[PDB]
């Protein structure tokens, strides 16, 4: 949300003498106390954000000082005299006493006119406002930097609608917009993307457990229609010859149809064809039986090949090699894939490959991943196009299994068996992919292009047992989307949209204080020393008052059991010295803006970096503009005094010395420090001396005590204060002039224009394209 | 009568923000192309603050 | 000489009404017109001067 | 709906494909149909007519 200003931030104070003689203009930034044997850049910056506050520049704004005009009596002048700004009625008024004094007439009719018209709005060729008003240099410089900085991101409506249609999804109704929002809709929006992949690469199992996590409890509450099991299981009994008098293998595989953790294995499943890499495997039972190889050929002709690893495709081999090829786990152990796929293939055993998964391509761009087309797996290892299992053989590799021996030279119960349940479960895959596709592309919407392709399953919390694959399995269910789960839906959208925005701009801030901080590492202790402690600094300084770091990437990093503070403070060592890109955004460049002038123009902030100590019976050439008696301010130092070079001596030489009496004598030039000082301009006429003493001598050291000028105006016959000034004063402090003070005499140096947008944009709050369905 | 309610009062408004507002309000006892609902989002950043 | 257009012809319509209280028939004719021409915006408030 | 398909798999399908694709399966409503126009004339009475 812009902020209107409705006022620039002048700082323009204009001090003027009883007597009226003299006059000044001075800007008031305040006085920011600045240490020694600190870097300066630092201090600089944590000034510039205090210096952006007080000036209303920090947050962002657009400028509405356009209307804050009015119009003289006069016919003829139609020109629009501005109100903000030091008021040129003051300016009139400082003249006219000026010229009071040396007896001068009062400012004619047409002067009046001349100088109270200087503040004036006048309207630009693309129809932004110009107020040409009296302002100091420092504030002006300042705010037109950030005004130019802030409106570098606010664009067009019909520009963002523009950047933003690539995304849009198909089903979503098209939001109608008035037509002024059309003509002179602006937004204010920024439109780089900060990439997630930090997070994710450094502290990778934490990420993936939370987004799989908070993606299957979305999932597990999706409403199904599902055939009853004991009708499946009569059909079966049926189908086979299952009889209660005697045992039987397929009682075996009817016995432990469990539908209890159906939910799971959905969710699971959605996951697998939603992600590009998510394994899963299952632990079989020691001695296997038929429901292990139903679970393992299921695995395998089901799930998509990229989900299966090669380990986990061993051991459903070996597995099924034990059940089915009288052999034990001791004897395929150091058996290799083709080894296994030829014993089991010799005994007649076809289901002993895996089958790649068919991408399907998404109709909308994916979010966060601009000028990229994302896709996900179909479920159950089916062609979209040709709509059947992409093994094109499976009815007749289940005739084979149907004729042939397993277990037993004579009798086909296992194979028949087998071949009714597998049979069962192509056909409820055949039916009901359709659902599970349109639910995995849906889920697919939510995550970008990174996580799709760096979130791993590696901690193995999701697996399947193979009771619960084969109950999955034989009794699908039918996956029905209702309008409260596409409500639900769309509000977790948003939510995830909102999280990955925090999560991104917690990665850039980090990305900067870690770049700021701390430096390279070294072999040597007392460097890992030094490490540490800055470390446990930075955290401390962190998290205290309001923490830097959101409450999601907080919870991220927790996930995995710290407590908080171990997990960011292990996370932002991680990422000391990277290479990872980062974008400056307008609030970093306008604090640089400032911390840059900060140290550059000295004067203005109340320190400066050399002074100057002398007798008071030696001369000093000194700024006599403003007209102050004695004056501290010297336009320039001087290099050279009565012919001879000033003495130049450092702050801590200056401190170790203990002959400071020989080198007062002559008096010196004090460097190498920050000395902050300030002044007190009274408009009376009295002598001009410091508050304190200039020097301490201690036995430890000698210290410059705390500059506090009392500046008196001069009148040039006073045989009092001249006589006080000459007699009663016996050393005298020198400082380079404050650029902050000005004559009223050139106050035309004074004036500055600022730009104000037309009146005529509206903004747009929310600049959603499209509304929900219902 | 052209309306049935007027779309605005021209003498309220003062800026095309008053206006944008009062057909925003107004919207309501006309027919409307697309009757509005929730707003659905697809790109949103957050910048770093002061 | 000063002021939003809006504004402007704002004002001009209730001098119209208090000059006109006689006859108010042409304070209500230019507020129907006023009416259609407002919906644009600024630009609308401009094509009713002309 | 009817031939078991997805959004995304037929969402680069020109009209003429889908076309084919909904009659092969018995469906027939795969047509516009364009609407006669209907002269009229309101009758002159104290005005001229349209």
């Amino acid at each position: 949300e812009l902020i209107k200003v409705p006022t620039i931030p002048h700082n323009l104070v204009l001090i003027q003498s009883d007597n009226g003689k003299h006059a000044l203009i001075k800007e008031d930034l305040g006085q920011w106390p600045v240490e020694t044997g600190i870097s300066l850049v630092n201090q600089a910056g944590v000034f510039a954000v205090q210096l952006a506050n007080k000036l209303g520049i920090d947050k962002p704004f657009v400028l509405d000082a356009g209307s804050n005009y009015f119009t003289d009596t006069s016919f003829i002048d139609t020109r629009k005299y501005c109100t903000d700004g030091l008021s040129p009625r003051e300016i009139q008024k400082a003249l006219n006493r000026q010229r009071a004094y040396y007896d001068r007439p009062e400012l004619t009719i047409s002067e009046n006119k001349t100088l109270l018209s200087q503040s004036i709005i006048y309207p630009d060729a693309d129809g932004n406002d110009v107020s040409i008003i009296f302002s100091g240099a420092m504030s002006h410089a300042i705010f037109t930097y950030a005004q130019s900085q802030w409106n570098k991101n606010i664009i067009k409506l019909d520009d963002y609608i523009r950047e933003i249609t690539l995304t849009v999804p198909k089903q979503y109704r098209p939001r109608r917009f008035k037509e002024i929002e059309h003509t002179h809709g602006y937004v204010y929006r920024e439109l780089n993307q900060g990439s997630l992949l930090p997070l994710v690469d450094a502290n990778l199992k934490e990420s993936s457990s939370y987004y799989f996590k908070k993606l299957m409890s979305s999932i597990s509450n999706v409403p199904v229609d599902a055939r009853t099991l004991q009708s499946a299981t009569a059909a079966l009994a049926a189908d086979t010859g299952q009889a209660v008098n005697r045992a039987q293998h397929v009682s075996m595989l009817t016995n432990r149809l469990t539908t209890a953790n159906a939910p799971t294995v959905r969710a699971i499943t959605v996951l697998t064809c939603m992600f590009k890499q998510f394994r899963i495997g299952m632990t079989y039972a020691l001695d296997p039986n038929i429901m292990d190889v139903a679970a393992a050929t299921c695995m395998l002709l089901f799930r998509p090949a990229q989900s299966i690893s090669d380990e986990q495709y061993r051991y459903c081999l070996q597995t099924m090699a034990v059940f089915l090829t009288n052999t034990t786990y001791d004897i395929v152990n150091n058996d290799t894939i083709d080894v296994l796929k030829m014993k089991l293939r010799n005994q007649g055993w076809p289901f002993v490959e895996r089958y790649n998964a068919v991408e399907i391509d998404m109709s909308v761009e994916p979010l966060r991943s601009p000028g990229q087309v994302g896709r996900y797996y179909n479920p159950f290892n089916i062609d979209p196009l040709t709509k059947k299992h992409v093994e094109d053989r499976l009815e007749e590799f289940i005739n084979q299994v149907q004729v042939g021996r397993f277990r037993n030279a004579s009798g086909n119960a296992v194979g028949t068996t087998l071949a009714a349940f597998l049979r069962a479960c192509r056909d409820k895959t055949s039916a009901n992919w359709r659902g599970y596709s349109v639910l995995v592309s849906r889920y697919r919407s939510l995550i970008p292009n990174e996580l799709f392709e760096s979130l791993r399953n590696i901690s193995g919390e999701y697996n399947i047992n193979p009771q619960d694959e084969h109950s999955f399995f034989f009794a699908l269910a039918q996956i029905n989307a209702d309008d409260e789960f596409i409500g639900a839906i769309d509000k977790e959208s948003a939510e995830y949209l909102d999280e990955y925005a925090t999560l991104a701009r917690d990665i850039s801030n980090s990305l900067t204080l870690v770049k700021a901080a701390f430096g390279p590492l070294e072999r040597t202790s007392g460097s890992i020393i030094n490490h540490a402690n800055n470390l446990n600094k930075v955290i401390n300084h962190v998290f205290a008052d309001k923490p830097l770091i959101s409450e999601t990437m907080l919870k991220i990093l927790t996930i995995d059991g710290t407590t908080g503070k171990d997990g960011y403070r292990n996370w932002l060592d991680k990422l000391v010295g990277h290479n990872y890109p980062v974008y400056v955004e307008p609030v970093v460049n306008i604090m640089n803006f400032i911390s840059a002038r900060f140290v550059a123009d000295s004067s203005y902030f109340g320190y400066t970096n050399e002074i100057m100590i002398m007798p008071n019976h030696i001369n000093v050439p000194v700024d006599d503009r403003f007209g102050f008696r004695d004056s501290p301010f010297c336009t320039s130092l001087p290099r050279t005094i009565m012919g001879n070079d000033v003495r130049r001596i450092s702050y801590n030489v200056f401190s170790m010395m203990e002959d400071i009496d020989d080198v007062i004598s002559e008096g010196f030039i004090l460097y190498d420090a920050y000395f902050n000082f300030s002044y007190d301009i009274m408009t009376t006429d009295g002598v001009t001396r410091l508050k304190e003493d200039i020097l301490i001598v201690t036995d430890t050291g000698n210290d410059i005590k705390p500059i506090h000028f009392y500046i008196y105006f001069e009148n040039r016959n006073d045989k009092k204060l001249r006589y006080e000034s000459k007699m009663n004063v016996s050393y005298r402090l020198y400082i380079k002039t404050p650029a902050c003070l000005l004559p009223l005499s050139d106050y035309m140096r004074a004036q500055h224009d600022y730009v104000s947008p037309s009146s005529s944009r509206v903004y747009i709050k929310d600049p959603a394209v499209v509304y929900t369905r219902s | 009568k052209l309306f049935e309610t007027s779309p605005f009062d021209p003498l309220t408004i003062k800026n095309n923000q008053d206006v944008v507002d009062k057909l925003y309000a107004t919207q309501s006892s006309s027919i409307q192309e697309v009757v509005p609902t929730k707003t659905f989002a697809t790109e949103l950043q957050f910048g770093v603050t002061s």
